[PDB]
């Protein structure tokens, strides 16, 4: 019995295998010379650039490629495997797309591009572990003691529909063998809606996307990533009790001689990815040489930071400082010495103590901003989410989590409970945290820098009193604050115009009256240049 | 404690166009054909149908020349697959005497037989083969034996001799049921109630927990003959052949052994080599060449 | 004719008195034919959806039958309705000869959306009788879930011979072939589907509070669920104020996930066909917190409008008005008529609806307009009838007090879902309020925990959030319009104002403006008051040199968006020398608010509030002047003594 | 339509005074009320008047499928009768109609609710009897000897649900035979059906798929209600009691929460729902079935 066959999968699987053969002032050939690479590495993935695929046939195989690419996969790694053998001396192969023309937010996905290639963006919240997924199972006869090898599952697990030989009339009676099966790498990751994507008056949004082979472990959580992928659907048990009417199925029941197996449709939307990018030398090393070479460097590396605060010299000395630490030592009878420096800035809310947390959030490479009401002991610290669908739980990360081997800022640090203020306690004593619900220990690493913005317990700093006496912290956290920058304000004709004036200069000018010495990106690489010295 | 709610129905619209191969069709086809056929300007059938009533015998006999004469499509379907085209036959001499016997009161019926007489070419005895199986022939021979009449149900009244449900089947290999059907049958709210009781245990009727209730049923009447091929015409040097015939209700006690016959029926099997299955015919009509006054 | 069962419609007399209805009706501009001319734009632009005013039919003779057959039998009506606007365009297009391109009109999709049904009595009062029939609603979006993938059309292939079928769905049922359709293959039971093969529609439930306008006697707020399909979903954002047309369902519930037992009393819900996101009575949203929305509304062929038209009379009526000599008082006044005086107030409040400009610097950096107001003085003064005016008039808003609420209850929570039984993230009311304005009452007596929270929305118009699951930054673009009452019985002038208000001192420099409503015994002033309050119950009905509340929104709301203005040197000069004014009048302590920075940036906002004002794109000497003199009036320091802090109640004027 | 027992007192004594004999139907309805509303509503579907107004433009949904399922019975009653007088095989002949047609049945065609209210304190005390159903008690006093009897409770109404339907009657067409497929309902919950169950579609091979629908189906208004004692009928020492009634038809929205009332209702039984392993025997929960509402205020 010949198997039907679509002529227009066969098309694109000779238009692709043309594709990788006939791609090209010394010219070259890039897919070839990969696939060479590959076979000299013993690698499983290819890489493919979209634009390369575009400019070809009028675009109608990157079109066909693109609303449909579920159907032709097959096709493709057919064509990959007739190419490797032609062109090369089991294995299984990954195509991995990138560089789309376009991006899309996950607050705009459409059930209209459900199994077609697209590109999303988000903010990593959770991952698990990678487990073994069942790939091709082999399964053996009951009836008869036949077998049955390279049995595709397709997402769920599937049962061979037919025995292979006419000498048993076996069928949906089987057993699974799982010795001579093989499995893939899996893994589960959780992301959330950008910051600057959510629209108004509304919660962000979450996302599911799986990973597979060797793109496991790459996601981390709390960074950005750029994923692409296929647009799936996967059964969803939770939506009865929705209103509107939902798709049944039930066998037909004309045509049968004569003389219950109806099933429920409900889906939801989720996202299979096969490439994941995360989104933050070069010629670049003659600048970094001539600006260490000079020789007031210090003096425009203070005076880049915060630019827009009129101001508070020493504040910035010290965030400067914060962001480049001393170093960690460990003594002969285990006693270990801690390299971070801690900041605690003490102003009324009339100050602009705030704004240097906010600079610094949003300069430092792993900061996470909070507020003292607005928080919680497991929003700091981390939780344990035992409720994994497949198997064993997982722990999700808190505030502390975040921003490790980095800075933690905390504004209204004196409205911090007793509960988290021990946290903190035991998180600046010893670099850890520890979990212990649901009957799960664990231990964490808290290796972390805080930057904090007190508020006087009286409203006012009255400086008739002492450090002690105007704070509300406990002993422990307030003798481990290496430094306290106490702001005030003081009445001058010059300060209070120089000050107005630059306020104006800002709102007339905007951006153009900053002229700092250096910029962001300077910064950043300097930072990291300079954080690898051990002096 | 409710009771059992009812289900019920009224048409409203026009469905799909009927199927020529379709039960209803036949049904009407044949009603057509039993108030409708004409012979020498006489409707025999319905004629006969009335008296009949009138006589309280519940069957009519039908001449297999004039419906092949009226339609041929439906003569095609009963010689074919007679166990299928009977019944809507029948169901369709039950629907025109019911009228009938309505309006005769004005100036509790069972189904009715429905009796086969042809006039076409007979086939031997020794003649029948598989081919035959399942259709209907025309057979000559002389009768044998006759068996003593038995009893078979048309109608029985059962109950459960643990929780006492009621039911009832009839009939026109049917088993009492093997399991109470009180639980897949939920009648009522209180009947959920009343099946279970004192503490976990669960309950269970036990296997084959029905019995008859004689004084509330009905029965019909069956018997056997022996068919066997005319001792003139067997080879030499070999015993003759002979059938086994079943007939019931009004062809029972028509012939007595002796008599030579024809025979309308169906060549059907029975299991009583590796394979094998013992022939016999289901009797649809009798004619008798009248012998020994 | 030949009528449908159950219902009395005829497809024949229906069609043929809507395309009578569609060739033949005038508004009575009013004179000329009025659905030509929107069939005939539709088509240039390419439109495919038609709003239809039910209240339109009423005027017509033919159709005062169809309105009542659409408000009763809606799904014939709106299939018919949609027929015979396609009939009737073909027609249009071809009985003229245009253009012979009508292809694409022959194979689009038309739709109708009635939008004006009669007054209704509140979901909560229908009856069973009322199922399948043409309802409204007004009320306030809380929740949206996620776009849901709803199946059409489902994909099957045969497991020995790749043949592939293609099953449409019928009334919510699929029928799975039961043998291969072929002749070489015809083994049974062997369809298997392929789920990523099939096509899928949108779908979205959203959650609304209902606001009624009748209540009965002892009626709680309740919660309704919605259906919103195809290119209707994610035109709803929670906080938004909207009025809904649709159908009243019913449909009864599985018991449990294993059996396939119903329920007999059953779920009602709505499916909407329309939503209006306009009104007459309050203004338009801020463009500027929509800008990516109307882009995707754009990509996704949605025709809802977020902003009201504008004719071009409205506009030449805009600048006339704009063009007088009396603007300022004319706009104040018409503020609240019902209130006396408060000339001041009255212009704060019109200040602080207009808003000041938003700078959005490029590589990072936020500013805003919003203006906080602080109203204090004697209890009995008219400073609630401000604020419940005020949430009436802006387009988003909380009414909030401040003994009635918690910081978990404005920020954010997690609830367990009733229907889905899952956890799920709403909103509290200082993010329902983002881009509008938040009304608290009685602001002294919010404990210092609850009042933690103010400092980050007021200070950068945002809120953080560290709590299980959930850790992002929220947009809190609102705001705020507070009131105290003094400490004791009233407020007295022989202490400084820091003794009278149960407040931080430091708290107060953070506000745009403060206000000490003082009443003093004049008798003039008292009769003209008493005269005020009196004429209002001449007659049963009210009839009080006024703008028309339409009107005066329609200008605010065209002057939000289409003015921006910018500063001069000129005003540079002003502010600098005020601002060092300020700082040295006065210079033992607590006796006065202290001049800050914040004062500057309020003298920058309200001053470019009177240049956007008035149609006037450059803030200029005039305008700084009247800042400056508005901030110094509301605290009326020109009847307070510098060095001790205290009032004389001869200086100030009523 | 409301029937007040006073009115079948009244007639009863006329019918009394001048000789004749007379039943009594008043204490029959009382102490077996839950039979006597089907004689009602069979005994008022005989007699009720045709329509002096036409059918229009403006008449309820309901009534344009009531008025359409009576067109469809007589032209099947007419269609039948004149089938069978052309074929030449009149009580008989409209009898022998009746056996073989379908119809609509009485249900399906009413548009009524009936109500009973009780007999009140002055009549029986004018006419010397003993109103048994306008006697208040409390939720302590009714036992299980009250039971299927028509009572009376006064109480304070401490909650109330919204109003929903309740289905009666669900609905299913067949687009294989055109036929209309009537599920009736008694019970918290319920199975849908599958196949065509008529007449043609039985007695064929081929049978068609059920479809519901909902616009002919038949729905009641249903609301619960809780009542708790008042403070002078509770005992010394004790915690009042509460107890359920049920609301249908026209009758519901008639009460709020805070209400101190009497209602009117027949006492009838439900299905067990506590533990099962507290089960000893066939043990019923109660409740009410409200027919009539009075306020104190
Ligand atoms: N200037 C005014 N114009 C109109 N009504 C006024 C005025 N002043 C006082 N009233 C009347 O006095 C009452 C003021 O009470 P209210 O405004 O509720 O107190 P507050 O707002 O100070 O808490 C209102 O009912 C209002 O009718
Ligand atoms: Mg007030
Ligand atoms: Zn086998
Ligand atoms: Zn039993
Ligand atoms: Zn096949
Ligand atoms: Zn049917």
């Amino acid at each position: 019995v010949k198997k039907v066959d679509d002529v227009t999968g066969e098309k694109v699987r000779e238009a692709f295998e043309q594709f990788l053969e006939d791609f090209s002032g010394e010219v070259e050939k890039v897919y070839r010379a990969q696939i060479e690479f590959m076979k000299i590495y013993d690698l499983n993935t290819i890489y493919i650039d979209y634009q390369h695929l575009s400019m070809r046939e009028n675009g109608a195989l990157a079109m066909a490629i693109s609303e449909q690419y579920y159907r032709f996969l097959p096709f493709l790694q057919k064509g990959l495997r007739r190419v490797v053998r032609k062109y090369a001396p089991e294995r299984v192969f990954q195509i991995s797309f990138f560089n789309l023309p376009t991006v899309h937010r996950i607050r705009d996905i459409r059930s209209e591009k459900i199994g077609s290639l697209l590109s999303i963006s988000g903010t990593v919240t959770r991952t698990s572990e990678v487990r073994p997924e069942l790939y091709k199972a082999s399964f053996t006869c009951d009836m008869c003691r036949a077998i049955v090898d390279n049995v595709e599952q397709s997402f769920k697990y599937t049962e061979p529909t037919f025995c292979p030989n006419p000498s048993c009339e076996n069928r949906a009676f089987w057993t699974l063998n799982v010795t001579r099966s093989r499995f893939l790498d899996w893994q589960k990751v959780r992301i959330q809606e950008n910051a600057n994507e959510i629209p108004t008056g509304s919660m962000p949004r979450t996302l599911d996307v799986i990973l597979r082979g060797d793109s496991v472990e790459r996601a981390k959580p709390g960074d950005r990533c750029k994923f692409t992928g296929v647009e799936i659907v996967v059964p969803d048990v939770t939506q009865l009790g929705l209103p509107g009417v939902k798709p049944s199925s039930t066998l037909d029941t004309r045509g049968i001689s004569k003389t219950l197996g109806v099933r429920d449709l409900t889906y939801k939307i989720s996202f299979l990815a096969c490439h994941v990018i995360s989104i933050g030398s070069s010629d670049e090393i003659n600048e970094l040489k001539e600006m260490v070479k000079d020789e007031h460097i210090y003096d425009k590396l203070v005076r880049s930071i915060a630019p827009a605060v009129f101001g508070h010299e020493a504040v910035k000395k010290g965030i400067l400082l914060q962001m480049l630490g001393g170093v960690h030592k460990s003594t002969v009878e285990g006693i270990k010495l801690r390299g971070d420096i801690n900041i605690c800035v003490v102003g009324d809310p009339s100050t602009s103590k705030s704004q240097f947390l906010k600079y610094v959030v949003g300069f430092a490479p792993r900061s996470v901003y909070t507020s003292g009401k607005a928080s919680s002991a497991a929003g700091l610290t981390a939780a344990v989410v035992r409720d994994e669908e497949g198997g064993d739980y997982t722990i999700e990360a808190g505030a502390l989590m975040l921003a490790d081997n980095g800075i933690c800022c905390i504004d209204e640090f004196d409205k911090m409970d007793i509960s988290d203020q021990v946290a903190i306690h035991e998180a600046m004593e010893q670099q850890t945290i520890s979990i212990a619900k649901a009957g799960i220990h664990a231990t964490l690493n808290a290796r972390t820098s805080i930057l904090a913005a007190a508020n006087p317990v009286g409203g006012r700093y009255n400086r008739k009193l002492s450090l002690r006496g105007n704070l509300n912290m406990t002993a422990p956290i307030m003798s481990r604050f290496d430094l306290f920058f106490v702001i005030l304000d003081d009445c001058n004709e010059k300060i209070d115009t120089e000050l107005a004036s630059h306020i104006v200069d800002l709102h007339m000018k905007r951006d153009e009256a900053i002229e700092p010495p250096f910029s962001a990106e300077q910064l950043r690489r300097y930072i990291k240049y300079a954080r690898t010295f051990k002096p | 404690s409710f009771d059992r709610p009812e289900i019920y129905s009224a048409p409203v619209l026009q469905g799909e166009s009927p199927n020529d191969d379709d039960n209803t069709e036949i049904i009407k086809s044949f009603k057509n054909f039993i108030l409708e056929f004409r012979l020498d300007s006489q409707f025999i059938y319905r004629d006969q149908l009335r008296n009949n009533i009138l006589v309280k015998n519940y069957s009519l006999t039908v001449n297999m020349e004039h419906l092949i004469g009226y339609n041929e499509d439906i003569y095609k379907k009963l010689s074919d697959e007679p166990s299928d085209i009977i019944p809507l036959f029948e169901t369709a001499i039950t629907q025109v005497a019911k009228r009938i016997s309505i309006l005769s009161r004005a100036q509790s019926l069972p189904t009715f037989q429905l009796i086969l007489n042809s006039n076409a070419n007979q086939i031997p005895l020794r003649d029948l083969d598989s081919e035959h199986v399942s259709k209907i022939v025309r057979l000559s021979g002389i009768i044998i034996s006759t068996s003593v009449l038995s009893s078979r149900a048309t109608y029985l009244s059962i109950m459960c001799r643990n929780c006492r449900h009621t039911t009832s089947i009839t009939i026109n290999t049917v088993s009492l049921p093997r399991s109470c059907l009180s639980t897949i049958e939920s009648e009522s709210s209180m009947a959920n109630e009343s099946n279970i009781g004192d503490e976990s245990t669960k309950k269970n009727c036990g296997p084959d927990p029905y019995i008859i209730i004689h004084e509330s049923s009905k029965f019909i009447d069956q018997q056997f003959l022996k068919l066997q091929e005319i001792p003139e015409l067997v080879p030499v040097g070999e015993m003759p052949r002979n059938l086994t015939m079943t007939c019931d209700r009004y062809l029972t006690n028509k012939v007595i052994p002796g008599t030579r016959v024809t025979i309308v029926g169906i060549y059907s099997i029975y299991n009583s080599g590796v394979a094998i299955r013992t022939p016999y015919i289901k009797i649809l009509g009798i004619q008798s060449d009248v012998e020994t006054s | 004719l030949r009528i449908i069962w159950g219902t009395n419609v005829s497809i024949q007399e229906c069609t043929t008195n809507f395309r009578n209805f569609l060739m033949s009706f005038k508004y009575k501009t009013d004179e000329e034919l009025y659905y030509i001319k929107q069939l005939n734009e539709m088509r240039e632009l390419g439109t495919s959806n038609l709003n239809l005013d039910a209240r339109n039919l009423l005027a017509y003779k033919q159709t005062e039958d169809l309105y009542h057959q659409l408000l009763n039998y809606p799904q014939e009506v709106i299939s018919i309705m949609d027929q015979t606007i396609k009939d009737c365009m073909v027609s249009l297009i071809v009985d003229n000869n245009l253009d012979y391109d009508l292809d694409e009109i022959e194979t689009k999709f038309y739709k109708v959306r009635p939008y004006n049904v009669g007054s209704c009595k509140g979901m909560r009062e229908l009856n069973p009788n009322d199922i399948d029939k043409l309802i409204n609603l007004k009320g306030l979006v809380l929740r949206s879930t996620p776009v849901i993938p709803d199946m059409k059309v489902a994909f099957f292939k045969c497991n020995v011979c790749d043949h592939t079928m293609a099953v449409e769905i019928d009334r919510g049922v699929i029928q799975e072939p039961a043998r291969c359709e072929r002749i070489d293959c015809n083994e049974p039971n062997s369809m298997s589907l392929i789920h990523n093969r099939c096509s899928f529609a949108d779908k979205q439930v959203i959650k609304l509070q209902e606001t009624p306008d009748f209540v009965p006697d002892g009626q709680t707020p309740h919660s309704i669920s919605l259906c919103v399909y195809d290119e209707l979903v994610d035109s709803c954002r929670a906080g938004d104020r909207i009025e809904v047309t649709g159908t009243f369902r019913s449909i009864p519930i599985r018991a449990n996930s294993r059996q396939r037992v119903l329920k007999s009393l059953y779920k009602t819900y709505v499916d909407v066909v329309h939503v209006k996101k306009v009104s007459d009575k309050r203004l338009d949203v801020d463009t500027s917190t929509i800008e990516q929305e109307l882009m995707q509304n754009k990509v996704d062929h949605n025709e809802v409008e977020e902003v009201r038209q504008i004719t071009d009379q409205d506009l030449a009526k805009i600048r006339e008005v704009a063009a007088r000599e009396d603007l300022y008082s004319l706009l104040a006044r018409s503020i609240a008529p019902s209130i006396y005086e408060l000339e001041d107030v009255k212009k704060g409040i019109l200040l602080q609806l207009f808003g000041g400009t938003n700078k959005t610097f490029t590589k990072g950096g936020r500013y805003r307009g919003d203006i906080n107001i602080l109203l204090c003085g004697d209890p009995s003064t008219s400073k609630s009838q401000i604020l419940q005016y005020v949430h009436k008039i802006t387009p988003r808003g909380v009414y909030t007090s401040g003994k009635g609420s918690s910081a978990v209850g404005l920020t954010a929570y997690i609830t367990r879902d009733v229907d889905t039984k899952q956890l799920v993230l709403e909103s509290g009311a200082l993010v329902l309020s983002d881009g509008g304005v938040c009304c608290i009452d009685e602001f002294d007596k919010m404990s210092d925990s609850t009042r933690s929270v103010l400092h980050e929305v007021m200070e950068q118009q945002t809120i953080s959030i560290a709590k299980a699951g959930i850790i992002t930054t929220l947009n809190a673009r609102s705001s705020i319009l507070a009131s105290a009452n003094p400490i004791g019985s009233r407020y007295n002038p022989n202490l400084p104002v820091t003794e009278n208000i149960d407040l931080p001192p430091p708290l107060l420099s953070r506000f745009d403006l403060v206000y000490l409503v003082l009443d003093k015994v004049d008798e003039k002033n008292d009769r003209e008051l008493a005269k005020h309050l009196t004429n209002l119950y001449l007659e049963d009905k009210p009839e009080h040199d006024v703008l028309p509340v339409e009107f005066l929104t329609m200008y605010i709301s065209y002057a939000k968006e289409h003015i921006h203005p910018i500063i001069t040197e000129a005003a540079k000069t002003e502010l600098v020398r005020a601002y060092v004014g300020m700082r040295k009048m006065g210079d033992s302590d607590e006796k006065r608010i202290t001049a800050t920075t914040r004062q500057l940036e309020s003298m920058i906002r309200l001053a470019e509030a009177h240049a956007k004002m008035k149609l006037k794109n450059v803030v200029e000497l005039e305008d700084v002047q009247e800042a400056v003199r508005l901030i110094r009036s509301a605290i009326k320091d020109y009847a307070t003594d510098p060095k001790t802090g205290k009032i004389d109640m001869n200086l100030v004027q009523t | 339509v409301i029937i007040d027992l006073d009115d079948i007192l009244q007639y009863q004594n006329e019918k009394f005074l001048q000789g004749t004999q007379a039943d009594d139907l008043v204490s029959a309805i009382q102490q077996n009320a839950n039979h006597f509303t089907e004689l009602f509503c069979r005994a008022i579907d005989n007699n009720m008047p045709l329509p002096t107004k036409e059918i229009d433009y403006k008449d309820d949904v309901l009534d344009v499928i009531l008025n359409q399922r009576r067109l469809r019975n007589e032209r099947m009653l007419s269609d039948r009768t004149n089938e069978i007088r052309s074929e030449n095989l009149n009580d008989a002949l409209r009898e022998v109609v009746e056996d073989e047609t379908e119809l609509f049945p009485p249900n399906l065609t009413r548009r009524y609710f009936l109500y009973f209210k009780p007999l009140s304190q002055n009549c029986a005390r004018r006419y010397r009897k003993k109103a048994i159903s306008s006697k208040p008690l409390s939720v302590r006093q009714i036992k299980g000897d009250f039971l299927g009897q028509l009572i009376t409770v006064r109480g304070i109404i401490t909650r109330v649900s919204d109003v929903k339907p309740a289905v009666e009657v669900i609905a299913y067409t067949c687009d294989q035979c055109g036929y209309e497929v009537f599920q009736e309902v008694n019970s918290r919950t319920f199975t849908p059906l599958s196949e065509c169950t008529s007449e043609e579609c039985s007695q064929n091979q081929t049978k068609g798929q059920l479809f519901m629908s909902t616009r002919a189906s038949k729905f009641s208004a249903f609301q619960e209600c809780k009542i708790q004692e008042l403070s002078q009928q509770v005992p010394v020492g004790h915690i009042p009691r509460s107890l359920n009634i049920h609301v249908n038809g026209t009758l519901v929205r008639s009460l709020s929460p805070g209400d101190i009332v009497d209602v009117t209702g027949i006492f009838l039984p439900a299905p067990y729902t506590g533990f099962k392993a507290l089960k000893a025997g066939l043990l019923t929960e109660t409740y009410l079935e409200a027919q009539f509402v009075r306020q104190h205020k």
